[PDB]
RNA sequence: ACCCACUCGGCACCUUACGAGAAAUCAAAGUCUUUGGGUUCUGGGGGGAGUAUGGUCGCAAGGCUGAAACUUAAAGGAAUUGACGGAAGGGCACCACCAGGAGUGGAGCCUGCGGCUUAAUUUGACUCAACACGGGGAAACUCACCAGGUCCAGACACAAUAAGGAUUGACAGAUUGAGAGCUCUUUCUUGAUUUUGUGGGUGGUGGUGCAUGGCCGUUCUUAGUUGGUGGAGUGAUUUGUCUGCUUAAUUGCGAUAACGAACGAGACCUUAACCUACUAAAUAGUGGUGCUAGCAUUUGCUGGUUAUCCACUUCUUAGAGGGACUAUCGGUUUCAAGCCGAUGGAAGUUUGAGGCAAUAACAGGUCUGUGAUGCCCUUAGACGUUCUGGGCCGCACGCGCGCUACACUGACGGAGCCAGCGAGUCUAACCUUGGCCGAGAGGUCUUGGUAAUCUUGUGAAACUCCGUCGUGCUGGGGAUAGAGCAUUGUAAUUAUUGCUCUUCAACGAGGAAUUCCUAGUAAGCGCAAGUCAUCAGCUUGCGUUGAUUACGUCCCUGCCCUUUGUACACACC
């Protein structure tokens, strides 16, 4: 046939990065439990789901995307 | 011909094996004197009835009823 | 000298074959396993090789005598059936010719093929039997090619990672052709569905039609193939299956060691023709009647009225029948099969035209129709797939199929005005009448039809008639090109198609060559169907107008058949 070429640099992947997630909550001395990030008042997510903190920017990820509360 | 409609089953099959495929063609052909639904006999066919011997003469006479 | 009969001994031929032989053949090649008349010579698988060597003869060239090593499974004879020939004899045919028709080959464009060009211009096929072919009319799709972007739709098994998360998704920005979380930033989400690895799969219009199936084309516009009992032969085989005649035909007659049959041809089937006979019909139509218009008026003539009723089946429809069997008569022929002419007939060229179609062959074409398929390749930086964009249309030029022309048997313009084969919309937008608007293309409002019901009598085109033009590249011709308007489509640029104005090329009948054709045929002419969102200069069918010329032959070409040769049989590649 004629078989490769490539002036260069394959693309990759993605890896969902690490992180021990889920420290964030805080509580108290004995035995206080207080929510850091503030969650979704859409139905489909019931408040178990947080938005993620950028800049303007707070979002729910759950909502695969949807929607766009900013405080 | 028309006859082959008539009396001829055919069948094509493609038999799949280890090395290719064998066409196995099978053709069957029919007793149509026993056709049932249909013509008894080839186009092809002419019967002759077959006469009857007979033993002619005796002179005039006639019967009465 | 000549004729007849006989007889010795010659050169030969004929027919037989009791007899011989592996056969071809042989009055010897007979009198041979029932093996002995006399005698002489030579051979003992093929090559090596009539070679080496020695002897001998010769002027020579050479003659006579004449080994082995080694190699090798056959070489060889006769006959059989095929195949094949640049041998001979016959035949068949408008993909041959004769007599001619209409052309192509010259021109413009259309369209395929080569070639060149190209990022790519995807590819198969190259005499008939490749090139308006792949149903191949490609704007996306199709699509295979090119520039680039996503995705896995990587079954399953084992292992590994790993609930402290195996993995999934994304808002905005960056990026990107892109409102692709492709990637990146950032940091939520998801919860054992994936990820990683090996093994194994899977897809692929990737390769192989020289691995296959199936299908198809070609031989073939052909006429050939086989078995029973008999005859010949040791046998493979042959005769039957043939000199002739005849047919479109191994179709028949006839001849005959053959007789009588089967596949194939024929029969059969379909379609076109004929039925005042049959059965019928408001989804076909006719006559009467009513309701009614117009013109004459003396009855009349020409229409309207899917039901106002009555009757019919000529025309239309499709079931069932009938019909033709080359009939009658006559010429001709071996007085056979047949062929010819005349009359009759709807029909007498296999009634016309098709469908089916044996045995065998080809390295014909097709893996790019198939979730038909072997093997090879490839498989996540994909040859899987999808998305954006380009390309198959690219243009010094060679080849093929075509369309339109060169005008006066014509173009233009009024007017006349007649087909047949088709097809059309359900969970949808198909065939479209009618009304308006518009120069046109088209638009818009309604409408009938899933149809013998509506489009549609598809009022098709050639054609007919009355005019204009008047032989002038002319008012023949309409290529090329400019501007504007609409239609299909998400999209029209490289201009899908349609319309209007304008531009007005070559082409003055086409060299060598070459295609096709015998009656409703040729040629002219349009239409419907396929393809189809849109696009026919293509195809497949259809009807309309409708001739000239053969009704013969073997000259050209092509092919079948005998006879003949073969050292071929994988068969003259
Ligand atoms: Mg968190
Ligand atoms: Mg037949
Ligand atoms: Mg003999
Ligand atoms: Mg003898
Ligand atoms: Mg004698
Ligand atoms: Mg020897
Ligand atoms: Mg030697
Ligand atoms: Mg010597
Ligand atoms: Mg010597
Ligand atoms: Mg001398
Ligand atoms: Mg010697
Ligand atoms: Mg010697
Ligand atoms: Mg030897
Ligand atoms: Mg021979
Ligand atoms: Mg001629
Ligand atoms: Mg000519
Ligand atoms: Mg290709
Ligand atoms: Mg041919
Ligand atoms: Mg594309
Ligand atoms: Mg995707
Ligand atoms: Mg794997
Ligand atoms: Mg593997
Ligand atoms: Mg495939
Ligand atoms: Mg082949
Ligand atoms: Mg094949
Ligand atoms: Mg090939
Ligand atoms: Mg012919
Ligand atoms: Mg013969
Ligand atoms: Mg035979
Ligand atoms: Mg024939
Ligand atoms: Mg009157
Ligand atoms: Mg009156
Ligand atoms: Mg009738
Ligand atoms: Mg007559
Ligand atoms: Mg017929
Ligand atoms: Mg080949
Ligand atoms: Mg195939
Ligand atoms: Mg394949
Ligand atoms: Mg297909
Ligand atoms: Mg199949
Ligand atoms: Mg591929
Ligand atoms: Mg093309
Ligand atoms: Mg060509
Ligand atoms: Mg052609
Ligand atoms: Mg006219
Ligand atoms: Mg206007
Ligand atoms: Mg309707
Ligand atoms: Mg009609
Ligand atoms: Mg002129
Ligand atoms: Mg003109
Ligand atoms: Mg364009
Ligand atoms: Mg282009
Ligand atoms: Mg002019
Ligand atoms: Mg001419
Ligand atoms: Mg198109
Ligand atoms: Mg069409
Ligand atoms: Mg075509
Ligand atoms: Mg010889
Ligand atoms: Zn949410």
């Amino acid at each position: 046939x004629x078989x490769x070429x490539x002036x260069x640099x394959x693309x990759x992947x993605x890896x969902x990065x690490x992180x021990x997630v889920l420290s964030y909550y805080k509580v108290d001395a004995e035995g206080k439990v207080t929510k850091l990030r503030r969650e979704c008042s859409n139905p489909t997510c019931g408040a178990g789901v947080f938005l993620a903190n950028h800049k303007d920017r707070l979002y729910c990820g759950k909502c695969h995307s949807v929607y766009k509360v900013n405080a | 011909g028309q006859p082959v409609n008539d009396f001829i089953d055919t069948a094509t099959r493609h038999v799949l094996m280890r090395q290719g495929v064998l066409g196995i063609k099978v053709k069957i052909m029919r007793d149509p004197a026993k056709s049932r639904t249909g013509p008894k006999a080839l186009p092809d066919a002419v019967t002759i009835i077959e006469p009857k011997e007979e033993e002619p003469i005796l002179a005039p006479s006639v019967k009465d009823y």
